[PDB]
């Protein structure tokens, strides 16, 4: 009964909160510990470590109880305080995996002026930047009345405070989904296909060089990292692109369970971008 | 003492800004900068080779495409002992060029080996050397003209100095340019399969070996050494993430 | 020939005699300095914190 | 020639015999009663950054402040111990050094390396920093460590068998000595200034003397190369390191070997070997990332120094004896208390 669902739902919230919290706050004090993993590179995974973190402690939690509960307690200001801060880190780690992929394609393909393109100073202005882009798609209109939109059993929930409950216009979902998934989408594809044949050639020519003597990792390697973020952020932008255009055609407790099922992918992050040797060499030093 | 002090320490303070701005200065030329170290038998064309690559220990600066090469030769030392090689850890490539035309040639003193015995012999060495584990290897097999005159109408055989000619049968699957007879073919390319034999041994991924053919009078070998290294970068880069 | 061994053989000559002491005679000179030097030097015991320079 | 060569047998076992016989009981008896030292806890006090590449050689000076460092990419760089700062950045004529020096006064530096050249930097004149005051050449093989006797003359050892002591006012080779079959990897000056001691890739030890240029004796107790050396305080004994995990130490007065120092699990070489002001403490670096600290009487281990990412180099132990500084071939250094 309720006695069932409530305890059960119980021990995998609390679960995920501590798996996320942990793997996020063992990164980061790996980064900053040890000097040997002080690198041009890692500036970016800490800065997705710190996002994801930021994320798991936040937004998780509160939202949690409020599904349980079936009530908000918290007041006014802060429901709209909490949506801005999902957006928020949805968006700083969505774009910090794109600034990855691309800093690996440089690095890939132009071996011979990787040095000179970024430097320690560059790649601040880019977190910077990226931390700012972020922050003005979700600060600035859910902050202001931009996000609301004029539908009836809208107009209720932003008159009461009983039920905090995401409601917008089409401009903003639109421009949202937009700026955060499609545009790094296409650029990750595009970069992982040139990595990929750049690897594929360079097997190619060490057969022909040295075959008679003596491609799973490339598709385990990219397989990976391009199918976990798919299937974790796929299905819940174009839902929300979807509910929006038409009506009463996606129920709310579906779009809540892929909004969920989005939030799971930071715990993941750690595990894909952290297999390297050095980390494990480190985390026996502490742990 | 008291407030003189203080006033050592504004300029020796001063002092350190100096000089650490000379060190960031330094370290950008430092990073571009890519060294060869150029390693070699005596009397095996190293002075030929090094000259038409560009117009006790010798260094050569150039430049190709926008990019700085320097380029490293260490003959003064004469020592079969060699613990001068600890020191060329971080070179990107080491140049080995070898005599592939002295197979019928005798070392001077005791009459112990043939010339190239004593080369694969370093080169196994070389190979093998516990500090050297990531460095690439670029083989110029230098002599190419006259070991065509010397297996052609020549009345030395492959046979008689090294056995296995025999043995080895030449692939047809690798073919040389037109017009070259069969049997030059069949010399080069036991030449060039015995090094990469030692070469493939004991890899294990982490370097490899690039083979070339090489005469003296040439202009192509510096753009040889340039889409080598590329490619030694390119492998580096991507052994270092997991794609390959 | 010759000039390589008598160049030897003289050196080796040279180092044949020479004055020889027990090692107990030397073990025993090598503990009484160690012990005669233990209170001054700093490393064995550590000295108090603001003292030493670094710290 | 075969009567030479037969001499040449005879001597060896009237040396060898001589030697058994002085044996009257192993120095670990001697010392059994004796409480051991204890545990062993240093920290890091300072780092020192800033070097481009990797670390081959440093030297403190003959005050407790002041440190010299080497490095390939060209530059000696003069730390200062209390506050962490660089007083000098010099620039080099070769990219490869392998050694450097510092003065007993205090005014001059010395640096060498592949080119077998010997250069004499002078902090003196302090218009434009440092200058090449002396140029010391005529040696067949690389440097491989230098020391200065006095301001005006300076003693060097060369990868070519020989070893040779200059004159710096006139820049010529005084004494030459010989006697080696192979490279010579590290002279260090005993407290008395007449004698110093050598180390060579041949297992053999040598003593010699300087006014008369004459091998005093030599030791040959070791399995393999030599890579570093030193001398005991009082100036009767000396210690070196191999290739090989063993570290031996040697008594002159005896003309043997005393004690011998390894461990079960180490397998490394050794690339440094220094002594404390007492004595009592032989600290030894490893080709493993590490550094350990050996009671010389007891021949038992008493603590560990960690914390470099790559193998230590060099190091060397204070006048004062209050701190000791070691340098790897990652670009750091750092000064343990
Ligand atoms: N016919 C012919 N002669 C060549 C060829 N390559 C080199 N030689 C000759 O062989 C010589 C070999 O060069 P060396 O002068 O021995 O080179 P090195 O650098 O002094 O040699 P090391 O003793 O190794 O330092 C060249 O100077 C030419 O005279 C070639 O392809 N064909
Ligand atoms: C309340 N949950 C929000 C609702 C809308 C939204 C999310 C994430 C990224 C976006 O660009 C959005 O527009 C979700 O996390």
């Amino acid at each position: 009964r309720d006695e069932v669902w409530v305890v059960g739902m119980g021990i995998v919230m609390s679960l995920i909160v501590l798996a996320i919290v942990f793997g996020n706050v063992l990164v980061i004090t790996a980064i900053a510990k040890f000097e040997r993993l002080q690198t041009v590179t890692n500036y970016f995974i800490t800065s997705l470590a710190c996002a994801d973190l930021v994320m798991g402690l936040a937004v998780v939690p509160f939202g949690a109880a409020h599904i349980l509960t079936k009530t908000w307690t918290f007041g006014n200001f802060w429901c709209e305080f909490w949506t801005s801060i999902d957006v928020l880190c949805v968006t700083a780690s969505i774009e910090t995996l794109c600034v990855i992929a691309v800093d690996r394609y440089f690095a890939i393909t132009s071996p011979f002026k990787y040095q000179s393109l970024l430097t320690k100073n560059k790649a601040r202005v880019i977190i910077l930047m990226v931390w700012i882009v972020s922050g003005l798609t979700s600060f600035l209109p859910i902050q202001m009345h931009w996000y609301r939109a004029t539908h009836q059993e809208a107009i209720n929930c932003y008159a009461e405070e009983t039920c905090c409950d995401f409601f917008t216009n089409q401009a903003y979902a639109i421009a949202s989904s937009i700026v955060s998934f499609y545009v790094p989408l296409v650029i990750m594809v595009f970069v992982y296909s040139r990595v990929f044949q750049e690897a594929k050639r360079q097997l190619q020519k060490i057969d022909k060089s040295e075959g008679r003597f003596h491609e799973h990792k490339a598709l385990k390697t990219l397989g990976i990292i391009m199918g976990t973020f798919t299937l974790c952020w796929l299905p819940f932008f174009i839902v929300n692109i979807v509910h929006v255009i038409q009506d009463n055609l996606i129920r709310k407790e579906v779009y809540i369970l892929l909004n969920w099922i989005g939030y799971v992918n930071s715990g993941f992050n750690p595990l894909i971008y952290c297999r390297s040797p050095d980390f494990r060499i480190a985390f026996q030093e502490l742990l | 003492k008291t407030e003189d002090q203080r006033n050592e320490e504004k300029a020796q303070r001063e002092a350190n800004k100096k000089i650490e701005k000379q060190l960031q200065k330094d370290k950008q030329v430092y990073r571009a900068t890519h060294r060869l170290l150029l390693l070699g038998a005596g009397e095996s064309g190293k002075s030929t080779i090094v000259k038409q690559m560009r117009i006790g220990i010798f260094e050569t600066k150039f430049q190709v495409d926008k990019v700085n090469f320097h380029m490293f030769d260490v003959g003064g030392q004469r020592d079969e002992r060699r613990k001068w090689i600890q020191c060329f850890n971080d070179v990107t490539a080491i140049i080995f060029v070898v005599a592939s035309s002295s197979y019928n040639m005798v070392i001077r003193e005791d009459n112990q080996t043939n010339r190239l015995q004593e080369a694969l012999n370093l080169f196994k060495s070389i190979w093998n050397n516990r500090w050297l584990r990531t460095i690439s290897v670029i083989l110029f097999l230098n002599k190419q003209d006259l070991l065509a005159e010397k297996v052609l109408a020549g009345k030395s055989k492959i046979e008689d100095y090294f056995p296995e000619f025999a043995r080895y049968t030449t692939p047809e699957d690798a073919t040389p340019e037109p017009g070259e007879d069969p049997r030059v073919t069949r010399a080069k390319y036991f030449i060039r399969d015995e090094f990469l034999r030692i070469s493939t041994a004991s890899g294990d991924g982490r370097h490899y070996c690039y083979p070339h053919f090489t005469c003296a009078v040439d202009t192509e070998n510096i753009r040889r050494v340039f889409n080598d290294c590329r490619d030694i970068i390119q492998r580096m880069h991507l052994r270092q993430y997991e794609l390959l | 020939s010759i000039a390589q061994a008598r160049k030897l053989v003289e050196q080796l000559k040279m180092e044949a005699n020479i004055d020889r002491i027990k090692v107990s005679k030397a073990a025993a000179d090598l503990m009484a300095y160690c012990e005669a030097h233990a209170k001054e030097d700093p490393l064995l015991t550590p000295v108090p914190a603001s003292e030493n320079p670094f710290r | 020639l075969d009567q030479l060569r037969q001499e040449a047998e005879q001597l060896k076992n009237q040396i060898r015999d001589a030697r058994k016989a002085c044996a009257d009981a192993t120095l670990s008896q001697i010392t059994n009663n004796i409480d051991p030292v204890g545990r062993i806890q240093m920290r890091t006090r300072r780092t020192l950054r800033g070097h481009l590449a990797k670390i081959y050689a440093m030297h403190w000076g003959t005050d407790s402040r002041l440190l010299v460092s080497a490095s390939q990419d060209g530059k000696l760089i003069i730390w200062d111990s209390y506050t962490t700062n660089k007083v000098h950045a010099i620039p080099l004529r070769s990219s490869w050094v392998m050694t450097c020096a510092y003065a007993p006064s205090g005014n001059y530096v010395a640096c060498g390396g592949l080119d077998n050249i010997c250069s004499i930097y002078n902090l003196k004149t302090r218009e434009g920093n440092v200058r090449v005051s002396r140029e010391l050449a005529g040696h067949t093989g690389y440097l491989s460590c230098c020391r200065f006797l006095d301001d005006n003359q300076i003693v060097t050892s060369s990868g070519d068998t020989t070893c040779a002591l200059w004159d710096i006012e006139t820049g010529q080779q005084t004494t030459t000595f010989t006697g080696h079959t192979g490279d010579v990897m590290s002279l260090s000056l005993a407290p008395d200034t007449r004698l110093f001691v050598s180390g060579a890739c041949d297992a053999s030890a040598k003593l010699w003397d300087v006014r008369e240029g004459m091998c005093r004796q030599t030791f040959t107790g070791h399995e393999s190369d030599i890579n570093a050396i030193c001398f005991f305080p009082n100036g009767n004994a000396f210690a070196t390191g191999s290739d090989d995990a063993t570290c031996r130490l040697f008594d002159l007065r005896a003309d043997q070997e005393l004690m011998t120092y390894s461990h079960d699990n180490i397998i490394c070489g050794i690339t440094s070997v220094s002594f404390s002001k007492s004595g009592r403490l032989l600290l030894a670096g490893y080709d493993d990332f590490n550094c350990n600290v050996w009671d010389a009487l007891k021949a038992d281990r008493a603590g560990v120094l960690a914390g470099h990412d790559n193998r230590v180099s060099c190091l060397g132990v204070t006048d004062d004896g209050m701190a000791v500084a070691t340098g790897s071939w990652d670009s750091f250094l750092k000064i343990w208390n």
